């Protein structure tokens, strides 16, 4: 308390100094999206505003007399108008092709720069930019499942030389199926963490759109943008949202969504080659998927995430109780035996509730009794709500 | 008006009336009750006697009672009430006075809040008291012999240090330190050593050293000794201990710091004690580690480049660094061991110099086996390959000190070799091979090289660099004379060469962290010409205060950066910016406070001033891939100024050196695409990619170890060599002198946690690894890690990640769980 008077004196000076520093440097606005002045190149910005003219986005439609020395380009300037224009002298004639977006000036509308194909902002947000914090070490009891998963979705991209030499075309599709909580999305999160190519996460419910043909459009632009990369990974979580089997119920039942599935089937294996895309779909209702989608060449590998065996359950217990403050002789093999048919999700909850009982008793170490009570609360007491019995019939 | 409050208001008159009577019979019962009346409200911290606050003007009636007659019992309790009234007002020379002159009973009887104000007073008046007032501290001392025991009783220990630090009497703390608070008292004042200046800098450590020595806490006593660079005290700490199990742990800590101790053969277990501290077993321990991490597979630069996902002499020379950096100190490579001739000869000119030397970096710390591999290139007819293989031996022996010396033998015969390139691979080889040795054998063999007529300025610089590494922080008299001699013997035009910038570093390296021992040296730098003198004056002054955080010195550094010149005259401005990082790298508070100042140099600065601030970011946060610096560097990778673009990208690699950061590698891969058509920028991008995957993530270049509290002389020498060479990135790094990038070999250490048994064998146990948490202040048992996870022991610790044993099966010899740790069975465990 002896320094209380002086601490506030220097604390206020620092705040006064901080505010005074902001007076000279400038830390304000931030509501019109203004960057801090340390990045302000005003001299350059003035030059850009004159030297660099703005360009209107237009799409080339037809090239007239491309063979001759006077090639004329018909452009569609969005909602403005259509113009027959000539190419600018600072770009090559071979760089502009029909059906490609171009940048045109406002005076003579001559094409100044080719532009990337238009992609829906929602589709652009589908590619994973921050990888998950989950590795393959966090998946237990899926040893055979992971190796099959890796050798199709990881090995070809990491070491492509081992397949070209032997004339091997590795599978370009994996379907992960199993009851809920079995690790289907967990393995895909491990794949995205480890992968070096572009990863696109697509939830099937995201492909359901209000208007007619819009869902199939997003599938087209999804594969269009995946093809703009040397190697790509598309993850279709809960593909049963759009991958349902086709049917005719008199009325137009699920006709629109079936078209989205038909588009996805077309991009996977159609007239055109798919590309270097290796797709990956996870669903807990694989019996509902269309036979065309469940066919090799679209989903070549069918990896089943069945409920873990005794060795697998003990491994998942070790994974989730790794960072716990457990006791000496926690018989994890015994705990794995007390939940015969239990998903890894239940095992994680058992670990959480086991330490939750210890927190309840103001104890810093989780005993074996706490795990025994956790098994009763999760495996036994919560067996009324268990999704396992209903979903093994589906898988 | 409460009746009980009015009852005390009655004592303002009726009790004073009892003290107003001539007879002393009524004096004692009223005063004794009045003395106890204070304790009535003292029992509650918030409750204070407000009627007593109205008795302050009543002291006039009591003025003659406590002043004008005998002090037996009349003044005794009369003054103490005024002292109780004295914490309410300013209390300048009053609260202590009635305490000092009044009753001399136990201090805590008047309240914890009273002594806290009383303790605050004794420090305030201590500064006021002059030398002639030494007779006035007789009762002043008695209180602090009772205030300190009172403070430790009620867990208010940190206030106890605050008392005797102010009065500069920290010595008497150790006599009253108990077993229940020795760690808390040490942990507090040791955290104050990062800000308190000399002479209280060493003095505060000495008292902490005494406490640890008193309580037989040898491993943490040795840590304090190294921080004070007390060569004498290191021997006394080492040999005082009798538990031999405890002693081998120090040699691990001592060897990691790179300080050698010449033990006597009479000391028990002499052999393994030297072997442990000489890091001869480091290669086996390192190789056994990564075998457990199953990363023995060699890595090609293509696996680092990942060009298959991408939608020349420089390229080949760039990939040579990327090759060696990734599998450094691993001993196996798919690109150099396997028919190295095609790859090595695929490089050209000085590219073969670094390509050949890259073979010694993959055998780092492999003194025996590494020497077995460079010999094939040691007989090469090409001038560069042999000299590159010459420097490869120095890289191989860098960081390892064996008893009988190979590296001097293979390279002594070539320090005067007629071809400068053959010479060039020699001195830089010896500098790395014996960095931080202060061995007169190598120095005397290396010293005349700088004075040779055949030695060019390129050779002249490396000799100062190398001799600086051997005698780093030693203030060697011999090297100072010759480095100064060379500096003024060079011409005005000769000093214009940027290789001349290295001679001051050799002088600066010798005084690394020494402090104010440079005024004699700085006086010598007065006689040399400009603008080299200004650069030399700035550089050596900076290395003097490295890891000190002396703001006054940083104040001078910012003034040098303040005045701008419309290049040639502003070459010294880059060193000042690197100086701020080199000074503030001590404590976290200064380092982060330096980041904002770096941004302002990055905004208001001129090109030559702005070209070095990326280097400052690398030095201040090497192997610490924090997002604030990376984003700051990321924005400035594609800058208009080529050096700033070159330096920033290299800084990103050094900031993430050995971290294997997935986010950083993605940025570097993206920077490769952006700078594909700029070979110079791409070479820096390629250089950064090699550094971020240094040693497959098993190595660090951070100069700090022991919970970021111990400064390694060799590591800073290795870093300073690289970043000071980066001030002229056009001519040195991108030019013909990229071998200077092998200076960071001196800074290579493994981010290690290997717990050994008492017989030094591996002992994998469960540990908790997570971000460190400051444990200063809050009493009880606060957690020192947050967001932690449980791994087995042979795990790589990132910067700022502490480690605690999850269980209690083993008692660590040292609290600091870094590097190699010896574990002992806990007797209480399994009782
Ligand atoms: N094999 C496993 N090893 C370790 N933890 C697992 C495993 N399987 C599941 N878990 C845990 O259980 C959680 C269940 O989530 P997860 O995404 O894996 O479910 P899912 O199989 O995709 O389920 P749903 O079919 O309902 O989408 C995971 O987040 C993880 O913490
Ligand atoms: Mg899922």
């Amino acid at each position: 308390s002896t320094y209380s008077r002086q601490i506030k004196q220097v604390e206020d000076d620092i705040q006064q100094l901080l505010k005074k520093i902001n007076e000279l440097t400038g830390i304000k606005e931030s509501d019109t999206g203004l960057a801090p002045p340390a990045l302000w190149d005003l001299a350059a910005d003035k030059q850009t505003l004159q030297s660099e003219q703005p360009l209107q986005v237009a799409r080339c439609t037809k090239i007239i007399n491309a063979d001759s020395e006077d090639p004329k380009y018909i452009i569609n300037v969005k909602q403005f108008a259509k113009f027959v224009v000539d190419l600018s002298d600072q770009v090559a004639p071979t760089d502009i092709e029909e059906g490609m977006r171009v940048g045109v000036d406002r005076n003579k509308y001559q094409i100044h720069i080719p532009l990337p194909p238009k992609i829906d902002p929602t589709v652009t947000m589908m590619q994973v930019e921050e990888k998950p914090d989950v590795t393959y070490s966090d998946v237990g009891g899926c040893k055979e499942q992971i190796e099959k998963l890796r050798e199709v979705v990881e090995t070809p991209l990491l070491h492509p030389e081992r397949f070209v030499n032997l004339g091997i075309e590795p599978p370009k599709g994996v379907l992960l199926f199993g009851p809920p909580g079995t690790g289907k999305t967990l393995c895909a999160r491990a794949v995205a963490n480890r992968t070096d190519a572009c990863f696109i996460r697509v939830i099937g419910s995201e492909l359901v759109q209000k208007y007619v043909g819009e869902g199939a459009r997003m599938v087209r632009e999804l594969f269009e943008m995946a093809r703009t990369k040397k190697a790509c990974l598309i993850f279709f979580d809960e593909i049963d949202a759009i991958g349902g089997a086709r049917f005719d119920d008199g009325a137009g039942g699920d006709n629109e969504v079936q078209r989205t599935m038909l588009e996805l089937i077309n991009q996977l294996d159609g007239f055109d080659p798919r590309g270097n895309i290796k797709v990956l779909m996870a669903t807990n209702r694989p019996d509902t998927l269309d036979p065309a989608l469940m066919r090799p060449g679209r989903l070549d590998r069918k990896i089943e995430f069945s409920l873990p065996d005794l060795e697998g359950r003990t491994h998942i217990f070790k994974i989730h109780a790794r960072s716990m403050s457990v006791e000496r002789d926690i018989r994890f093999e015994l705990l794995a035996r007390l939940c015969p048919n239990s998903t890894g999700a239940e095992i994680r909850s058992v670990c959480t509730e086991a330490g939750m009982f210890a927190i309840r008793a103001r104890r810093k170490i989780a005993t074996e009794k706490d795990f025994l009570e956790a098994v009763n609360k999760v495996i036994k007491s919560y067996a009324k709500f268990s999704a396992t019995p209903r979903y093994m019939t589906y898988n | 008006l409460s009746e009980e409050d009015k009852q005390l208001q009655d004592e303002l008159e009726m009790l004073v009336e009892r003290l107003g009577e001539k007879d002393t019979s009524l004096y004692r019962p009223a005063l004794e009750e009045l003395r106890r009346q204070i304790r009535s409200s003292t029992t509650s911290m918030t409750s204070v006697p407000k009627p007593l606050k109205f008795l302050r003007p009543h002291y006039g009636k009591l003025k003659e009672i406590y002043e004008n007659m005998a002090p037996g019992e009349n003044k005794r309790f009369a003054a103490d009430i005024i002292s109780v009234l004295a914490m309410t007002m300013s209390g300048e020379r009053e609260c202590l006075k009635y305490r000092l002159v009044g009753s001399q009973e136990e201090l805590a009887s008047w309240g914890h809040e009273y002594v806290r104000h009383l303790a605050g007073e004794v420090a305030k008046e201590w500064q006021e008291l002059d030398d002639a007032e030494k007779v006035q501290r007789e009762p002043l001392l008695t209180l602090v012999k009772e205030i300190v025991p009172y403070n430790m009783a009620h867990n208010a220990e940190h206030e106890a240090c605050d008392l005797l630090m102010e009065i500069e009497q920290v010595d008497m703390l150790e006599k009253d330190i108990d077993e229940n608070a020795y760690a808390k008292v040490c942990l507090y004042l040791t955290s104050c050593v990062n800000y308190v200046p000399e002479p209280e800098n060493s003095a505060l450590l000495r008292c902490a050293l005494g406490v640890f020595r008193k309580f037989s806490r040898f491993p943490e006593a040795l840590r304090l000794a190294l921080m004070l660079n007390d060569m004498e005290l290191v021997e006394d700490i080492f040999t005082s201990c009798k538990d031999v199990v405890v002693q081998k742990q120090m040699a691990f800590m001592l060897g990691r710091h790179g300080v050698f101790l010449e033990l006597s053969e009479d000391v028990e277990e002499y052999e393994d004690l030297t072997e442990i501290m000489s890091n001869v077993q480091l290669n086996s321990n390192f190789l056994a580690l990564a075998r457990e991490l199953d990363i023995m597979e060699p890595k090609v630069p293509d696996d680092i480049y990942k060009t298959h996902l991408e939608n020349s002499a420089r390229m080949n020379l760039a990939s040579s660094f990327v090759n060696g950096f990734v599998n450094a100190a691993f001993g196996q490579d798919k690109l150099l061991t396997d028919d190295g001739n095609k790859w090595l000869y695929k490089n050209k000119d000085h590219g073969m110099l670094s390509a050949a030397a890259s073979l010694g970096m993959i055998l780092l710390w492999d003194v025996d086996g590494g020497l077995t591999q460079i010999d094939k290139y040691l007989y090469s007819s090409e001038d560069y390959i042999k000299s590159g293989a010459l420097l490869a031996c120095g890289i191989v022996n860098s960081g390892v000190r064996n008893e009988c010396d190979p590296a001097l033998a293979l390279l002594s015969d070539y320090v005067l070799h007629n071809s400068n390139t053959m010479r060039l691979g020699s001195i830089f080889g010896l500098g790395l091979a014996y960095a931080g040795s202060n061995r007169e054998d190598v120095l005397t063999l290396l010293l005349p090289v700088m004075g040779d007529s055949k030695s060019s300025m390129e050779v002249a610089g490396v000799t100062a660099l190398a001799c600086g590494m051997i005698a780093v922080g030693s203030c060697n008299g011999d090297v100072t004379s010759t480095i100064l001699q060379t500096i003024m013997e060079k011409s005005e035009t000769e000093l214009k060469d940027t290789y001349a910038r290295w001679l001051p570093l050799g002088l600066g390296l010798n005084h690394l962290g020494k402090g104010e021992a440079i005024e004699a040296i700085l006086a010598a730098l007065e006689v040399v010409s400009e603008p080299f003198r200004s650069f030399a004056n700035t550089l050596v002054d900076v290395c003097a205060y490295a890891g000190s955080g002396n703001v006054l010195k940083v104040q001078q550094l910012l003034h040098i950066c303040s005045e701008h010149f419309d290049a040639d005259m502003g070459a010294h401005q880059g060193v000042a910016v690197l100086g701020i990082a080199l000074i503030a790298m001590g404590e976290e508070i200064g380092a982060e406070m330096a980041l904002r100042t770096f941004g302002h140099l990055l905004r208001y600065g001129e090109p030559t001033l702005r070209r070095a601030v990326p280097l400052a970011l690398a030095l201040i946060s090497v192997s610490n891939p924090r997002l604030n610096i990376l984003d700051t560097l990321s924005k400035f990778s594609h800058d208009a100024d080529p050096e700033v673009s070159y330096n920033s990208i290299f800084a990103m690699g050094m900031v993430g050196s050995g971290t294997n950061n997935a986010r950083l590698a993605a940025m570097l891969r993206q920077l490769a695409q952006y700078h594909a058509k700029d070979p110079n920028n791409l070479f820096m991008v390629r250089l950064a990619q090699g550094l971020t995957h240094l040693g497959k993530g098993t190595l660090t270049l951070c100069p700090y170890h022991s919970d970021r509290q111990l400064m390694s002389q060799v590591a800073v020498a290795g870093l300073l060599t690289v970043l000071v060479s980066f001030l002229d990135v056009r001519n040195i790094i991108l030019g013909k002198s990229h071998y200077v990038l092998y200076g960071l070999v001196a800074a290579m250490q493994p981010r290690m946690l290997v717990t050994f048994d008492e017989e030094l064998r591996p002992l994998p146990v469960s540990v908790r690894v997570g971000q460190a948490v400051d444990v200063v202040g809050q009493a009880g048992k606060p957690k020192t890690i947050t967001g932690f996870q449980t791994h087995t022991t042979p795990v790589l610790l990132a910067h700022g990640e502490r480690a605690e044993l999850a269980t209690e099966e083993f008692l660590p010899v040292t609290p600091i769980l870094e590097g190699f740790v010896i574990l002992r069975k806990n007797p209480n465990y399994d009782l």
